[PDB]
């Protein structure tokens, strides 16, 4: 009909285009039953690539589905959409890597939903509200590190935004019920009477039904049959409700109407980043102890030049924690960036990102919340070493990924017999050193499987020439502690003098993406 | 769930019992063992400072331990749960044994065996898998098989018999059906006359009887009876014995072929002590090792994703697909702008299923593409043995191939291959296909080759080829149209290199029934099988499990040999194969020994039924062990593509010979490494050269020079010390070696010496396959009563370019003859020949026989090469001996104005024939000439599979099939035996019209 044709023109339209995803989340939710005819043509078009063999267009479906998987106000006894989604999922088990291991992670996915419904939305309200219970608590907590100044100010009304306390404990507590029974009883309950019942009752007693409603399905989740699992937590709830004292809610013979429940917004809170180190985050932990495995989305806003320094403080709070753990000692730590380098290259790898993140309550609030709450594969950056080994003895090991001088140009930014060995290699493993010295001014290191730095060599050698090549690992050393300065990642600010000997070699809180 | 109870090594001896999963594998249940250990030990310390992989898995199944090898099987199809459910045990027992370093004994023995082998099978550093430790161990079961079951006395003894039936140029000298034999012991010797079928133990019987009254003068202990000796050849080591008539033994018809007496002393047998093996190393390897399961139990449909630990094969719908990252070379080889590119291509056999190929770019030294070829066959139709084949083509600015790698797609445990891959790349130096191209190994040298970079794709779980369930078949049917028969027929009755057009195969699958009952008409009933279709293959294992006419077929060696070629790489065509020659003689054995050597190299896994069949037929005689030593030693030294198959075969050859077997081996290594640092010396460096040999000679047996060892090329002859007043250099080019020992037995009956020749910088394969097809061809002809009176001569590879050669006494070449008148100049006398054999035979009867001896064969040796397609050859390259017999040598080059074969205007000045009159003589050598070209024709297609061999395995250079329809061409197929009569004798006339014209433009040649 004209409202399928539309979710049809939706869905070709949005795997092709940044709110082409937000348009059909906004197109579906306004009938509980448009969530049903989606899933049918999603898993038609999924079927369409088994049989064809398309492996550029698994990723973005898998990730509707359990998109919309997770939003379905109820699924009709009737229905066995969930049967024939695994089925169909199934046959991807013999694809290749990471194929297989999505397929794997959204069967289980499958087998969740199919066994206890409304599970898979009360896990992620319940961290992130962090309302949990005192048998499976968790939390979840977003952090969003914005500069006042390199942002928008577009940006900076969204977060004040996101930062308004939106929800309450108790109007948490009762949505969560609500959710939990309709998903379970359809239609055949009143949803009006239950929240007029509900809305009068204590903080208390709200918890501690809710405390049993979840250990049920938890429980309910752990059956191994299908069929009577389903029965059985229909029965518990019964109980229940009934020691709840609104039996007269549920079992209506009478057939009510179905209502979306929206995800309730998280928890967001913002801070002032001026600077560019990951410091400000400890200082952030004192409140935390006053505000209490978990988790931390931390939504790195970001530009050009914060790119560079941001991964250089990624540097410090990858390595200084796994070495000294500070945050780690409770949250797992995930970050997020939204560009307001690191974009190209994750785009260049997962579409999905460019696509969405690249594009950019608000359209911009609701994209940002569901990128950073469905995105949950990380890609690792490429990052190269440096130490730098100074006149008195002084070794440092920085960490660049950009570019790195040292010359008569590092000390412009803020001609020498230097010393140059370099070893290049090959894609089979085998490496040809070369030990050539040239005399020069400024060398330029600069980024070009891995990846093979490129070497600047200026040679202007006057009375009264300049060269490049590709470099897989180098060392400069200078002429019997001769001075030079060290840029880095074209640094205006930081940039170090008389250095003498520097070697450069190829090199949880991960940067998180969609696929 | 399955209880086992694991005895641990700590003590009174702990026990553990464990429910193992069915469908889990070995590494899972150690790493179950070893959780379970650490907590129920008493002491966790001991299991805390090892690991798992510092312990064995140990069975006992009826009295002999076996081991759990593979740590990936699945634990279902461990034969122990099936011996124990036979025997209703449970739960069973596995031992944990800890791990020892060998001990001291241990390696020394290893390194004698790589001493003999002259290469290192312990060797890891140019693999990718454990193919070939995992073959050694699994060919432990076959030698401990072979060795339990052989009669000691006639393997000390091994006596060399035959059951072809006497060929009728040998019943004439018979006369009356009694033979006369020379009994010598001591200083006595006695004349016997015994009936032609009596078996030895007769006729010692009837000697100790006669003699009984004089036995003291023969010296035999009068306490001794005929029970305590034997029969042996006065000289050599042949001794006569077994339940055989005496007209069977080589020996006895060799000597009545040639007129000479049969000498035979009497001797004490050897002692079978002499022959014990070496207490075997490791435990043997469970039998179900590479054995994956049936469809139903690998799929994946009809259960829950937890449940799953292996994915079937057959359930993979996706087409094919490999990376290209690049290549890398340290250095270009050729300077130049150049583009180039990487072709891959699935295969099987010399079939190319598909292909694909990157777009060219500058031939820089490294090169990268980073590129996914997507091939059109799909993953579930790969068969067994398929071969990734990549390929480095260069072009100018056609293509010239450079580089070439294959890698197996499915390797010998029936798993997917994945992952990436660094393969170094072989180089063509130097026609379409040769064997060298087929070879699954890497270029030893990984400093100075190029390199491919792949990858595959990778896998949750692993990929396992099903096995084909032996299930009854649909197929019925009725009579075929006389019309579509008659069309079959036909095309079953055309030569083996016949190609079949699509109708002709599509005909031939559709009647796939009825061409079974023709043995025939198999070779080309398999190349019609589509092998890109797993349907297909399915249906022909159907067809093959019903075969009841194959096995009931006599055995024909044309026919089976036919199937082990490179056109069929199935293991179930290759296995029937091996199948129907299990039934051949050890006589018959012997004369297809090279051929069946050389065919190991179409196999595409280490371990095959043909590996086998040579393994255990080389363990049972003492003579078809000599010369697998021999064959396989000259292959590893010199092939540097096959020679980790073959040296992992002579080592498991070498485990069960015995220690006789083996002093005798390491006897004659030294002998030959000795004489080849001598020749390298010389060379290196008149009077000179002689003083210098004499006295390294005369300094070498101041050396480690074995006193007695056995001639590499007649085990049964054994040489002793060096005559250094008779050796010499002879003078040529490469400056051989002319060495002369003498016997070293006692009992021989004269003093003459033993002539070898040392060749050394020169390649004598060829020769050796030459030599063996002629000796195949005068088999031939001895089954038809044809004695053309050839003369192979022993040549034999020892090593890297280097060589050993018979010497025939009283030869000389027809070029110094020549020489001997006419000086060097290039003229050419016509009765200097028949002068020279004159000379040397005054007598008139002497001359006579002489004559007609040269005559056959000439006959011969023009026919022979003729077929062969060698007969263009230089006068120097053609000897003849003192009796009149004649001979070629020097075959090692040979594989405007042409000639078919040598007939020089002196042959036919030796039979009579002065010009183009005709004499009775070369009337008797064009009837001779007609028979056997007629008997060579009856073996066609032996002849058109030999052929093809020689020249896939032999000449290195790359060939065509416009090199092989030259023996189609030769042997006239297809034509009445009046029409190849008249070909040959215009063959002949062709020969007599050129006279010295091609002769003239070789002396030319070779003086220019």
């Amino acid at each position: 009909t004209c409202t399928e044709d539309r979710i049809q023109h939706a869905l070709e339209r949005c795997l092709h285009l940044c709110l082409n995803c937000w348009s059909l989340q906004e197109l579906v939710s306004r009938d509980p039953g448009h969530f049903l005819i989606l899933l049918e043509q999603i898993l038609q078009k999924t079927r369409e690539v088994q049989e064809k063999g398309t492996y550029d267009l698994l990723a973005p479906l898998a990730l509707l589905f359990y998109s919309t998987v997770l939003c379905t106000p109820h699924f009709p006894p009737d229905s066995d959409l969930l049967l024939k989604a695994a089925r169909t999922y199934h046959r991807f088990l013999t694809w290749p890597v990471p194929y297989c291991s999505i397929c794997q992670e959204l069967l289980t996915f499958i087998d969740a939903e199919l066994k206890a419904p409304g599970i898979s939305y009360q896990r992620l309200v319940r961290a992130e509200q962090g309302l949990s219970t005192r048998s499976h608590r968790s939390s979840t907590v977003t952090v969003l590190l914005l500069n006042p100044v390199e942002v928008q100010a577009e940006f900076l009304d969204v977060a004040d935004k996101l930062s308004t306390p939106g929800p309450s404990p108790h109007s948490a507590y009762i949505t969560l019920l609500l959710h939990a029974f309709q998903a379970t009883f359809g239609a055949h309950c009143d949803l009006s009477g239950l929240h007029r019942r509900l809305q009068s009752k204590t903080l208390a007693e709200l918890e501690a039904i809710f405390t049993e409603t979840a250990e049920a399905q938890e429980l309910a989740s752990g059956i191994g049959d299908a069929a009577e699992a389903r029965q059985w937590l229909r029965t518990k709830l019964q109980a229940v409700g009934e020691k709840a004292g609104f039996p007269g809610v549920l079992d209506t013979a009478k057939p009510g109407k179905l209502r979306t429940i929206p995800i309730p917004v998280a928890r967001c809170y913002t801070y002032s980043w001026n600077q560019d180190s990951f410091d400000i985050l400890q200082e952030i932990l004192l409140k935390e102890q006053e505000l209490l495995a978990s988790t931390l989305r931390v939504v790195v806003f970001g530009s050009d030049r914060i790119s560079g320094k941001v991964a250089r403080a990624y540097s410090n709070l990858r390595r200084l924690e796994n070495n000294r753990p500070l945050l780690t000692r409770f949250f797992k730590l995930q970050f997020f960036y939204v560009p307001v380098d690191i974009s190209h290259y994750l785009g260049m790898l997962d579409p999905w990102y460019e696509r969405n993140v690249l594009g950019l309550l608000p359209i911009l609030a609701d994209m940002l919340l569901y990128y950073c709450r469905f995105a949950a594969r990380p890609v690792l950056l490429q990052v190269y070493q440096t130490e730098l080994t100074f006149i008195t003895g002084e070794k440092t090991t920085e960490i660049f990924i950009h570019s790195l001088e040292l010359g008569h140009s590092a000390a412009t930014r803020a001609p020498l017999t230097l010393q140059i060995i370099y070893s290049k290699g090959a894609i089979s493993g085998r490496s040809r050193w070369s030990n050539m010295e040239k005399l020069c001014t400024s060398v330029n290191l600069s980024k070009a499987s891995t990846e093979a730095l490129t070497l600047n060599l200026t040679e202007v050698v006057k009375r009264q020439s300049t060269s490049q090549i590709k470099v897989d690992k180098v060392q400069i050393i200078g002429s019997n502690s001769c001075p030079f300065a060290v840029c880095l990642d074209q640094d205006e600010r930081k940039i170090l003098q008389s250095v003498i000997r520097c070697e450069v070699s190829p090199c949880c809180l991960p940067i998180m993406t969609f696929s | 769930l399955i209880p086992i109870e694991f005895v641990l090594p700590t003590s009174t001896p702990e026990t553990a019992l464990l429910h193992v999963a069915g469908h889990g594998n070995v590494e899972q249940m150690k790493a179950q063992v070893w959780l379970r250990a650490l907590e129920t030990s008493v002491s966790a310390d001991f299991y805390h400072r090892l690991g798992p992989d510092h312990f064995l898995l140990l069975y006992q199944k009826k009295g002999q331990w076996y081991e759990i090898y593979d740590k990936y099987q699945v634990v279902q199809t461990l034969d122990c749960l099936r011996y124990w459910k036979v025997l209703h045990r449970s739960p069973g027992q596995i031992h944990v044994v800890q791990r020892h370093a060998p001990s001291e004994e241990t390696l020394a023995f290893q390194r004698q065996l790589n001493a003999l082998i002259g290469y290192d099978v312990t060797d890891v550093s140019n693999v990718h898998d454990d193919e070939l430790e995992f073959t050694r161990r699994r060919l432990v079961t076959p030698r401990m098989a072979e060795v339990a079951g052989r009669d000691p006395k006639l393997y000390a003894m091994h006596p060399w018999v035959t059951s072809k039936p006497l060929p009728e140029y040998l019943l004439k000298k018979i006369t009356n059906n009694c033979v006369f034999i020379v009994i010598h012991r001591s200083t006595t010797s006695q004349t016997i006359k015994v009936s032609a079928d009596d078996t030895p133990g007769t006729i010692l019987q009837s000697f100790f009887t006669k003699m009984a009254k004089k036995k003291s003068l023969m010296d035999i202990p009068e306490s001794q009876n005929e029970r305590d000796f034997v029969l042996r050849v006065c000289g050599r080591d042949e001794y006569l014995v077994g339940e055989t008539p005496i007209k069977n033994f080589q020996w006895v018809r060799q000597c009545l072929k040639n007129g000479e007496e049969i000498h035979l002393v009497l001797d004490t047998p050897p002692d079978p002590a002499l022959d014990e093996v070496r207490k075997e190393e490791w435990p043997l390897v469970d039998d179900c090792t590479g054995v994956t399961g049936y469809h139903e139990q690998l799929t994946i449909h009809g259960k829950d994703h937890e449940s799953v630990f292996t994915v079937s094969l057959w359930d993979c719908d996706r087409k094919f697909r490999v990376k290209i990252r690049g290549i890398d070379i340290p250095v270009l080889p050729r300077t130049a702008d150049l583009t180039v590119f990487v072709e891959a291509n699935i295969q099987y056999g010399q079939q190319v299923l598909c292909q694909r190929r990157t777009s060219p770019k500058p031939f820089t030294e490294e090169v990268l593409w980073n590129v996914w070829l997507e091939f059109s066959i799909k993953i579930k139709d790969l068969p067994k043995g398929a071969l990734l084949n990549l390929q480095i083509y260069c072009g100018k600015a056609k293509a010239q191939l450079l580089y070439y790698v294959n890698l197996l797609l499915i390797d010998h445990r029936f798993l997917l291959r994945h992952g990436e891959y660094v393969l170094h790349m072989w180089q063509l130096s130097g026609g379409s296909f040769n064997a060298d191209k087929l070879t699954s190994a890497t270029n030893p040298d990984k400093e100075n080759s190029m390199s491919i970079s792949i990858l595959l794709d990778n896998y949750c779980h692993p990929i396992a080829l099903p096995k084909h369930r032996p299930t009854p078949d649909p197929e019925v049917r009725a009579e075929m149209p006389n019309q579509l028969r008659k069309q079959l027929e036909a095309i079953i009755a055309t030569d083996p290199l016949n190609p079949l057009t699509a109708e002709d195969k599509e005909l031939l699958w559709h009647f796939r029934y009825e061409s079974l009952k023709d043995p025939k008409a198999y070779p080309k009933l398999f190349s019609s099988v589509k092998w890109g279709q797993q349907e297909i293959v399915a249906k022909t294992y159907q067809l093959l499990a019903k075969r009841e006419v194959w096995d009931q077929s006599a055995l024909d060696v044309g026919l089976t040999m036919q199937l082990l070629d490179c056109n069929f790489s199935d293991e179930n065509v290759r296995a029937i194969a091996v199948q129907k020659l299990e039934s051949l003689e050890d006589d018959d054995v012997l004369h297809y020994l090279l051929q069946l050597v050389q065919a190991v190299k179409f196999e595409p896994y280490h371990d095959s039924a043909l590996a086998r069949f040579l393994l255990k037929r080389g363990l049972r005689n003492k003579r078809i062990g000599h010369f697998l030593f021999w064959f396989l030693r000259s292959e590893i030294a010199q092939s540097r593509h096959y020679q980790q198959r073959f040296a992992v075969i002579l080592e498991a050859y070498l485990r069960g010979c015995g220690t006789a077997m083996l002093h005798d081996f390491t006897q004659q290594v030294q002998v030959i490494d000795m004489l080849q640092k001598v020749t390298i010396d010389i060379k290196s460096l008149s009077s000179q050269v002689i003083s210098q040999l004499k006295q390294k000679l005369e300094n070498l047996q101041n050396l480690n020079l074995p006193q007695s060892f056995r001639v590499p090329y007649d085990p049964g002859l054994k040489a002793g010390a060096l005559v250094i007043e008779k050796c010499k250099v002879m003078a040529s080019k490469k400056k051989p070696l002319w060495l002369e020992f003498k016997c070293a037995d006692p009992t021989a009956l004269s003093n003459e010496t033993i002539g070898i020749i040392f060749k050394h910088g020169d390649d004598l394969r060829q020769d050796m396959l030459i030599l063996q097809i002629l000796r195949i061809m005068e088999s031939i002809w001895e089954t038809e009563s044809l004695d053309l009176c050839l003369l192979p001569y022993g040549c034999i590879s020892t090593g890297d370019k280097i060589g050993m050669i018979e010497i025939v006494k009283d030869a000389t070449t027809i070029a110094k003859i020549q020489q001997s008148t006419v000086g060097n100049t290039g003229a050419f006398k016509d009765e200097v020949l028949s002068h020279w054999l004159k000379e040397k035979c005054p007598i008139e009867e002497k001359f006579q026989a002489a004559v007609e001896r040269f005559v056959y064969s000439c006959a011969g040796y023009c026919v022979a090469t003729f077929v062969l397609g060698i007969g263009d050859r230089h006068n120097d390259n053609i000897m003849i001996s003192e009796t009149g017999n004649l001979f070629h040598i020097d075959f090692g080059h040979i594989l405007k104005e042409r000639v078919p074969f040598v007939l020089t205007p002196d042959f036919l000045f030796v039979m009579g024939t002065s010009g183009k009159k005709t004499s009775l003589h070369f009337q008797k050598f064009q009837d001779v000439c007609v028979k056997a070209y007629l008997a060579l024709r009856h073996h066609t297609n032996l002849l058109i599979i030999l052929f093809s061999m020689m020249l896939m395995t032999g000449m290195p250079q790359l060939t065509s099939k416009e090199d092989i329809e030259y023996i189609r061409d030769a042997l006239t197929v297809g034509k009445s035996e009046e029409d190849a009569k008249k070909y040959f004798l215009d063959q002949i006339e062709v020969c007599r019209d050129k006279g010295w014209t091609v002769q003239f433009n070789w002396f030319l040649h070779l003086v220019l």
